[PDB]
């Protein structure tokens, strides 16, 4: 909210927490984190060097009706 | 007896992670005076 | 949220899979290393703004559930 | 003004049913009084 002045405001924050380690442990991401793993070997995997990404929607298997 | 002029010997990370942990978990129930325990869920058992 | 984060645009059916909804980052982390082996993926980092996030961290899952409450 | 013969309750449920809750919540807030302040407990 920012330059945005004062509102009523709404988390988009997300924290997402894996069991692993200590409190001190976590840290802020400078971006973006997702829950889900890679294809794994699949499969074939991260982080294709310099990256561009892609918000596929709908079906990807043998065109269906 | 002097264990480096034996074959004894554990990695650091080992002597840290433990350390550290093993606190963690102590603090944890430290800051325990109450422990709610609520039943789980009873076969009906219904008379009716 | 993953839209306004890596700034790009959802695409709908496959025709469309154009240049445009590209999300121009750098790098992209799939890490395993300190307990647990267990991993998770970071991207860093998009040129757009107004997306934040962080990962918390804490044995049993009883701090996790706590930290994250706190 | 204010006498002797009024004027008798009705029902006193009324009045015992309302010091009921005032304790079975009281309690509550009673035993939940321990994690107030850094010196606070979970
Ligand atoms: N420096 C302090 N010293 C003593 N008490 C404090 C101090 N700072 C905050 N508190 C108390 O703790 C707060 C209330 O916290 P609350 O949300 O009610 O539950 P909790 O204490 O577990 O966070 C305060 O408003 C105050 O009364």
């Amino acid at each position: 909210m920012d330059k945005d002045r004062k509102d009523v405001d709404f988390d988009l924050i997300k924290m997402q927490g894996r069991v692993g380690g200590s409190i001190s442990d976590s840290k802020l991401i400078n971006g973006v984190i997702l829950d889900k793993d890679f294809s794994h070997p699949q499969m074939p995997k991260e982080g294709s060097d310099g990256v561009k990404l892609a918000i596929l929607t709908c079906p990807f298997e043998p065109p269906k009706p | 007896v002097d264990e480096i002029h034996a074959g004894v010997l554990e990695p650091t990370i080992s002597k840290v992670k433990s350390l550290k942990s093993a606190l963690e978990a102590c603090v944890a129930i430290l800051r325990i005076d109450t422990m709610i325990t609520v039943d789980p869920e009873p076969p009906k058992e219904d008379p009716h | 949220h993953i839209a306004i984060s890596t700034n790009g645009r959802i695409v709908p059916r496959f025709q469309d899979l154009s240049k445009d909804k590209l999300g121009t980052c750098s790098r992209i982390y799939e890490q395993e290393f300190g307990t647990t082996k267990d991993r998770m993926l970071i991207i860093e980092q998009s040129k757009e703004t107004k997306t934040v996030t962080c990962f918390v961290r804490g044995s049993n899952k009883m701090i996790v559930d706590e930290a994250e409450r706190a | 003004i204010i006498v002797k013969d009024q004027g008798n309750k009705k029902r006193q449920h009324g009045l015992e049913a309302k010091k009921s809750h005032i304790l079975a919540a009281r309690s509550v807030a009673s035993i939940i009084k321990t994690s107030l302040g850094p010196r606070g407990l979970d």
